[PDB]
């Protein structure tokens, strides 16, 4: 996308979202990042939404095939390996964008927590399919990225901040689904929900809506886990 | 266990 | 897909449908066709379902962008042209498979009507986006393919045959949406529905279900058109 | 105006 203007890539990424063309959206936002310039708050959302959709469809297809494989020629394993390899390529692509050079140039808490949360998410997606000599190192890479984002968010963001809430939500899912730490998952979601509850009185009606929506997602997981 | 929903 | 077995391509196309990986499904079935062997009834359905899904998502994205373009830099037109070109490539790919060499080797009425119906459908999809010196010739290519399939189906199939019913349904949509012939569309759907109604008494419970499902689609269009 | 639905 080196020959297209930065503004045109952003413009076409928003059009791709409207058309539900998420692979195009990710390719447009990949080219926008590779222009070398930092991303605005809205542009960070476009990057996250694009790749979360692409990898989300890959994860759903991987789980369908892995379930058929476990119920059970080499066709099922070959095709699962095919989807798994393409999923790992997308995760590696996002992690490469964060490492070159989004994270090192993110100085504000809003941007740095956002990118480190992404880094934990896409290492978590790699962990969902890992079975070899790297599984433990991938899990620790996800934990380390989540933990740094947690440390900054607790120091620099109010308890009701949507990025802080979504970070704690996904980190709690990491504890439950990846790290085999359901008690850590329940404690984080509960502490996050309660501290956000006590901070709701400071918010406007629009910020109140933003925070309570994510707080309900934490409540949904707690109801499922307890 | 639900993570942050992808799209909007 | 020249290095993969025919049976493995069919096997993986069914797995791709389960995983809702329709681009993979189409690529698998394209390789299966290019093995040179005729397709079974089930294999014909796999080919049709795969490309109908792929082009269906392209058509929906094209209509979103074309609507934004009509409401309105060159970004919207460029991206619409991009989706439009990729849609035309998929349609050309299916039409190439039918022409090389599915149709000429289809001797039975079930297979020949099925492929000619496909040929009319994918020329109709090309007609939906055509605006240049070929628009009329593309429309006539769709009409000619539909008409030959109609002639064979009336001679060789009972009025309740699902392929005959689906052919008349799509040909009626061609009359209404493409050929600017709504009266021809209403007459075909009505005559098709009534002649199938009079033939339902010959069917088993399972064939009764198959036919009445498509008959309701004809009824839905008639309710919309009258 | 509905054509034959694509998938199943
Ligand atoms: C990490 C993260 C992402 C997004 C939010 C948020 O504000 N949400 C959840 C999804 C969102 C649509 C995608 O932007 C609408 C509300 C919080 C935390
Ligand atoms: C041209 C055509 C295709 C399919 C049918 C049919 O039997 N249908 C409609 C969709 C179908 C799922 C796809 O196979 C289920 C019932 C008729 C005519
Ligand atoms: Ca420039
Ligand atoms: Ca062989
Ligand atoms: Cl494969
Ligand atoms: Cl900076
Ligand atoms: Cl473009
Ligand atoms: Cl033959």
């Amino acid at each position: 996308m080196g020959s297209m203007e930065r503004a045109s890539l952003i413009q076409k990424a928003k059009l791709a979202e409207q058309a539900e063309r998420y692979e195009d959206m990710a390719a447009f936002m990949k080219g926008a990042v590779e222009k070398g310039e930092e991303l605005s708050c809205e542009e960070r959302n476009l990057l996250s939404v694009a790749y979360k959709n692409v990898v989300g469809g890959q994860r759903a297809a991987w789980r369908v095939l892995s379930s058929i494989e476990q119920k059970s020629g080499p066709e099922v394993r070959e095709y699962r390996e095919k989807v798994e390899t393409e999923l790992q390529g997308v995760c590696d692509t996002v992690l490469g964008l964060l490492d070159s050079h989004l994270i090192k140039e993110a100085g504000d808490a809003e941007s740095r927590v956002f990118y480190l949360k992404m880094k934990g998410d896409y290492y978590r997606y790699l962990a969902e399919v890992a079975t070899g000599d790297d599984k433990k190192r991938i899990i620790d890479s996800a934990r380390s990225a989540y933990q740094e984002a947690m440390d900054i968010s607790k120091k620099e963001m109010p308890p009701t901040n949507p990025i802080r809430l979504g970070l704690a939500l996904n980190f709690s899912v990491f504890h439950y689904e990846i790290a085999n730490s359901p008690e850590e998952a329940i404690s984080l979601a509960k502490t996050t929900f309660d501290e956000a509850m006590a901070d709701l009185h400071t918010l406007s009606e629009d910020s109140y809506k933003d925070s309570t929506l994510i707080m309900q997602l934490l409540r949904d997981n707690l109801t499922l886990w307890t | 266990a639900g993570s942050i929903p992808g799209r909007r």
